């Protein structure tokens, strides 16, 4: 078993305490380093350094500084082009991708953007109606599937995990498997690393025969297996028992864990996140109403479009379209059936007000500041020295975003994918299905909410 | 706009309360058939309480009755920076 | 020349504050107490697992935000500060307030 | 402790106020004798009255005692209307409601 | 993993399950009872209580306010 | 199951409307007669 | 077609409750008669 | 019968809901002041949590039939409705609750806020 | 190095997200197979092959749309690719397999196999002499 | 039957106590506060 002062240890560590706060003191000396190092990663690279070393092996070196470019196909004149980095030297730069060179207003247009600033013609190039939603309009994908793509004359492998190079794979053909193959290629995985071969052989039996040779003896690489396959189990490695769902996850969560975990299962051929922002601009009341007045015909009492003022930090509100209390009354009544026509119809004046403020309304946000507040303290009253200041910090508040709590993953292997199928439903609270015929409207929350009201 | 609750001078306060004890009471639904945020509108509450028992009505009269029935300057109507600030100072 | 310094900033400071921000029109901070401790969080076997094995750095690093570990403090003392300090008192005040004690005086048809 | 009392003088703080933004002995009401008040409260209350009767008769309640036993009846009046929430006017001291396992609402555990 | 299924039961589970039902039932209060709680970070022996928080509030102090307070018989 | 994304998905079964009148139709052939 | 399924539909929905809403008063007047009775010979004996 | 009483009164000053969570608590702390070396830390763990696994299941009230609203994989468990008025004690007025009841003064919430709150509400309905 | 798809989507509507930044990573296809748009295989041409696909693949997808039957309980339609689902939970698939100018079906009574164009009958077809219409239709009644 | 009911065997009535010194020993008490009145009982409620 174990020895005694072990268990307090777990005791300790587990009384009375949840997630947030299991070892709560360590934490903050971790930071007491990083804010004294100021985000340098000066701190941390003598631990990070024996984790790759456990886990990635040889390639750690690599995987400290791996880059992945990046295209963003967002405004419609232009694409443009960045980079992103595992493990930067700034531990504040996480998942924030602003390092773009090529294009670099254009981006900065969309996330300066009201729900009023939409030109689909010149600036924005993907818009979604209300018939449809934002996933339609994305290209479709489609998983590789590879055994389905073959010649029935050739075989390939799978299970090759992290610490495998490209340099072990060609010994380990000519030490161990030796096969009688005419051609092999490797197939590399979203990080460079390899996780299939596929192997040429001139007729069937020289595959099968040789297939057996691979399944009969058990190789197994530190804990995991390997094997072979034909098109015979093209049914089995087929993309829907690959693809899987995650949604257990919260919102402050960095992408830079999450590739490392779903790689350590096994590897990784697709990816698919959607982020939302936290910070966006809140224009004026003139400009929403100006903008209502093109888009909404006249007498549509339907929906009321309430408008507020947070300039204040208290919201102060402005209605459209406004009430129209158009009435004639009657008056100096001397007669008895000069009474009862009106009570006939009052009977709706009792009600007329109720009845308008019961409608569903469409919340709008505004801002409002430049009218109510002093001259001195605007930003048109500003100089050019302070115009680039805020300009440099608006520009930086909305490249924060959040996460919409779910994700996709497409493991080129099968059994990867039942391993992940296994731990990820045994893990924090992450739960997993498999992907069999669904979109993203229907994880989708917000977008789930807003259609109900309609 | 005018009457802001957080507006505090005697002047503007001392206007109001001494209003009450000359005039008495009002019946002000006659004046508004708009909407008003300071008045006190019986009829139109008891109104809502039955049309609230129907399926549209309820997830927006909730809205209403929380706007009357409340008693706040700060819950109603949140807090302005304004009304913080001063209170550093003293 | 620090006085100047000093009120020179402060100019821009005042015009700063009146930025656009739709997170402003929320109560962040108040959304971020209620929704930090659910019955997700509470221990389990699952979550034990992912404390000894990938307590690591590249499996896990979000845990190092400033904020979700000084919104997690007012938790902390509270759990810890219990056996110690008449905490129970402040429970009894909590539910005196909304009528939710039982005293004696009064009256009862339960 | 010594912020206990902050904290606890502002529950009888408020339970006072805001009964009495309800109450609001100069505009609203006023106080009365409750002897000739109830003549009145007779009228107006007179519909739940009525029925009370029926519903005593139904059951199958006599009526009045004789008068040792409604001289019986007063000075159990006079013990529920003497009343200052003190152990003088009890007989016993002031204590709150054991918080049992199943919950604090005493219905949970009759 | 064996001893988290076997010290399962056994674990004090009590204490924690009590501040959710705080924070989930009287959302409002939650936040004063917990804000109430504030332990002091460092102690300090002999001062004037007068006016040397005064002063020591004006000058050596940098993003934490000292001040003075009580203790068993102290 | 409990996550709020995960749920509606594992609720959802498509081709919610169905007939029985309605014949499911085949692909035609010009070729050759059948009766 | 719909308006006219909708509508017959939920006038079941609607007798029910108006049913057993009248079976209560139809046992209310017994009671409200009944206990006027009672009384009156106690107060006329 | 003695000291039982005055624990009820002590342990939830303390955080001990009931009795036995003191001895949940103070397992460790209490099993190194017991001495019968680590075979017999060990084994006096044996000793005390085997009472404790014991002292439950006569305190342990046979638990209620598994409800519709337990065990709901897709839902949590149904809220209870929270009302500020008493009915009447005898309702020859048949009186109903209506929304003004459900509201609370002195707490407030956004428009927006509330409609997002209904609707996961009257999902689960 | 690898690439990352960034598309920044927006509503036109009002009471919804303003803006939207999805995220696709994908990595690239491997070329193990290949053969030129000339090179005909399997007595087909790269463009013999579109047009006999599509003629059979869209008459489908205008069927099992339209099924009235309860058996098919999911349904999904892509470039060239069909799925299926009888009631339960087991699946039917249909997929164009472009350089071998052969199709792949994919059933859980039978294994994976192929099918081959006929000129002379005009129509995809086994070794067997068998449809994959009447193959996919026999199957979710014999199961 | 005879398996559910107690026996003296797995009682713990001298766990408490254990337990109670060492919050005694951990904990201030004084008139003033509230733990030393029902702690100096709860001693007597035991050794008599």
């Amino acid at each position: 078993g174990l020895t005694f002062e072990q268990k307090a240890e777990i005791f300790e560590r587990f009384s009375n305490s949840f997630v947030g706060i299991d070892r709560f003191k360590e934490t903050q000396q971790t930071l007491k380093k990083i804010v004294e190092a100021n985000y340098s990663q000066s701190a941390i690279k003598e631990e990070l350094i024996q984790e790759l070393k456990e886990v990635y092996g040889k390639n750690y070196e690599k995987i400290l500084n791996l880059r992945f470019a990046v295209e963003y196909d967002g405004h419609k004149d232009g694409v443009a082009v960045g980079e992103f980095e595992l493990f930067p030297k700034n531990l504040q730069d996480v998942n924030k991708f602003e390092n773009y060179s090529k294009n670099g207003d254009l981006i900065k247009q969309l996330q300066q953007t009201t729900y009023i600033s939409v030109d689909p013609k010149e600036t924005h190039k993907y818009v979604v109606p209300k018939d449809s939603h934002f996933s339609l309009l994305l290209d479709e994908y489609i998983a590789d599937e590879y055994v389905s793509e073959l010649n029935d004359n050739q075989v390939c492998l799978f299970g090759f995990p992290l610490t495998c190079d490209e340099s072990d794979i060609t010994n380990l053909l000519n030490n161990e498997f030796k096969g009688n193959f005419t051609s092999s290629v490797i197939g590399e995985d979203i990080l460079s690393l390899p996780a299939y071969v596929v192997l040429t052989f001139s007729s069937p039996k020289e595959a099968a025969e040789y297939k057996q040779k691979v399944n009969a003896l058990q190789y197994t690489i530190e804990k995991r297996p390997i094997y072979a396959t034909t098109f015979e189990d093209s049914r089995r490695e087929h993309s829907t028992n690959r693809t899987l769902l995650v949604t257990g996850f919260k919102k402050n969560e960095y992408i830079n864990d999450m590739l490392n975990l779903f790689s350590s299962f096994g590897s990784v051929m697709h990816f698919e996140i959607v982020e939302d922002p936290v910070h966006s601009k809140l224009p004026t009341t003139e400009q929403v109403i100006e903008y209502l007045k093109k888009t909404i015909k006249e007498g549509d009492d339907s929906v009321i479009y309430e408008i507020t003022d947070f300039s204040d930090g208290a919201p102060s509100i402005t209605e459209y379209p406004p009430f129209n209390p158009n009435t004639e009354l009657m008056r100096d009544a001397k007669k008895v059936h000069e009474v009862k026509d009106e009570i006939e119809l009052e009977k709706e004046r009792q009600q007329q007000l109720a009845k308008r403020q019961l409608i569903p309304r469409i919340v709008l946000y505004s801002w409002d500041s430049e009218s109510r507040v002093p001259e001195e303290y605007r930003m048109k009253n500003a100089s050019e020295e302070q115009k680039k200041i805020i300009q440099s910090i608006e520009n930086d508040l909305r490249t924060q975003y959040q996460n919409k709590q779910y994700l996709f993953v497409t493991y080129a292997c099968t059994q990867q994918a039942q391993i992940a199928f296994h731990a990820l439903n045994n893990l924090r609270n992450y739960e997993v299905t498999l992907k069999k015929s669904i979109e993203h409207y229907h994880c989708d929350t917000i977008h789930q909410t807003s259609v109900f009201k309609e | 706009k005018a009457i802001d609750p957080y507006n505090d001078n005697l002047d503007f306060i001392n206007q109001i309360t001494s209003a009450k004890r000359l005039i008495g009471d009002i019946n002000r639904e006659r004046v508004y058939q708009t909407y008003t945020h300071f008045s006190q509108k019986p009829k139109f509450a008891e109104q809502v309480n039955q049309l609230g028992e129907e399926d549209k009505y309820r997830d927006e009269a909730t809205y209403v009755l929380q706007q009357e029935q409340a008693a706040s300057r700060l819950t109603k109507y949140g807090i302005p920076k304004k009304y913080i600030m001063e209170q550093l100072k003293a | 020349m620090k006085l100047l310094i000093f009120l020179k900033k402060i100019n821009t400071i005042k015009k700063i504050e009146n930025l656009n921000s739709e997170n402003f029109t929320n109560q962040n901070y108040y959304y971020n107490l209620t929704n930090s401790l659910d019955q997700s969080e509470f221990i389990t076997l699952k979550h034990v697992t992912f404390f000894f094995l990938k307590n690591k750095l590249m499996y896990s690093l979000s845990k190092y935000d400033r904020l979700n570990i000084n919104i997690n403090e007012n938790f902390y003392t509270f759990l810890k500060s219990l056996d110690k300090v008449d905490v129970y008192s402040l429970k009894f005040f909590k539910n005196m307030i909304f009528n939710k004690t039982y005293s004696n005086y009064n009256v009862n048809l339960f | 402790v010594d912020k206990l009392k902050k904290y606890a003088l502002r529950v009888s703080d408020t339970k006072r106020i805001h009964d009495k933004l309800k109450s609001e002995e100069g505009v609203d009401f006023s106080y009365v004798e409750p002897r000739n008040l109830e003549i009145l409260n007779s009228f107006v209350h007179r519909k739940s009255e009525e029925m009370e009767e029926l519903i005593s008769t139904y059951l199958g309640v006599n009526q009045t005692l004789s008068k040792e036993e409604q001289l019986d009846d007063w000075r159990q009046q006079q013990a529920l209307d003497h009343i200052n929430f003190t152990p003088e006017t009890m007989g016993k001291p002031e204590v709150f409601y054991p918080g049992s396992d199943r919950g604090p609402h005493p219905l949970d555990d009759p | 993993x064996x001893x988290x299924x076997x010290x399962x039961x056994x674990x004090x589970x009590x204490x924690x399950x009590x501040x959710x039902x705080x924070x989930x039932x009287x959302x409002x209060x939650x936040x004063x009872x917990x804000x109430x709680x504030x332990x002091x970070x460092x102690x300090x022996x002999x001062x004037x209580x007068x006016x040397x928080x005064x002063x020591x509030x004006x000058x050596a102090a940098a993003a934490x306010x000292x001040x003075x307070x009580x203790x068993x018989x102290x | 199951s409990y996550s709020k994304q995960s749920s509606f998905a594992r609720m959802s079964a498509f081709r919610n409307d169905f007939d029985e009148k309605i014949k499911q139709k085949y692909i035609k052939n010009k070729t050759n007669d059948e009766r | 077609k719909v308006e006219e399924n909708y509508y017959q539909q939920q006038l079941k929905e609607y007798k029910l409750k108006q049913k057993e809403y009248m079976k209560e008063q139809q046992i209310r007047e017994k009671w409200l008669e009944e206990s006027k009775e009672m009384l009156e010979k106690k107060f006329v004996f | 019968g003695q000291f039982y009483s005055t624990l009820e009164v002590i342990c939830r000053k303390i955080g001990a809901y009931n009795d036995v969570e003191l001895v949940k608590l103070y397992q460790f702390i209490l099993a190194e002041k017991v001495a019968d070396s680590q075979e017999a830390k060990n084994r006096a763990i044996t000793n005390i949590q085997e009472k404790i696994r014991f002292n439950t299941n006569l305190k342990r009230v046979k638990q209620p039939p598994r409800r519709i609203d337990q065990d709901d994989p897709f839902f949590s468990e149904e809220s209870d409705s929270e009302s500020n008025f008493s009915e009447p004690l005898f309702n020859f007025e048949d009186k109903k609750a209506t929304v003004k009841d459900l509201v609370d003064p002195f707490i407030t919430q956004g428009r927006k806020q509330l409609e997002t709150q209904l609707i996961w509400a009257k999902v689960k309905q | 190095m690898k690439k990352i798809a960034i598309n920044y989507i927006f509503n036109q509507t009002l009471g919804r997200q303003n803006h939207v930044r999805v995220i696709r990573l994908s990595a690239p296809k491997a070329i193990y197979n290949f053969s030129n748009k000339e090179d005909i295989l399997n007595g087909l041409n790269e463009k013999d092959y579109q047009r006999y696909c599509s003629q059979f693949m869209n008459e489908l997808g205008d069927v099992l749309e339209e099924s009235p039957s309860q058996r098919i309980s999911d349904v999904q339609i892509s470039d060239g690719v069909i799925k299926v689902t009888t009631q339960g939970e087991k699946t039917f698939v249909i997929n164009r397999q472009v350089p071998n100018r052969q199709i792949w079906y994919s059933s859980p009574v039978s294994g994976p196999q192929r099918f081959n164009w006929d000129l002379q009958e005009a129509k995809w077809k086994n070794q067997k002499n068998e449809e994959l219409s009447k193959l996919l239709f026999k199957e979710i009644d014999q199961v | 039957l005879d398996t559910t009911r107690i026996t003296k065997e797995k009682t713990l009535t001298e766990e408490y106590r254990l337990s109670i010194d060492h919050l005694k020993n951990s904990i201030v008490t004084k008139k003033g506060d509230h733990l030393y009145d029902d702690i100096n009982l709860f001693i007597k409620q035991i050794s008599v």
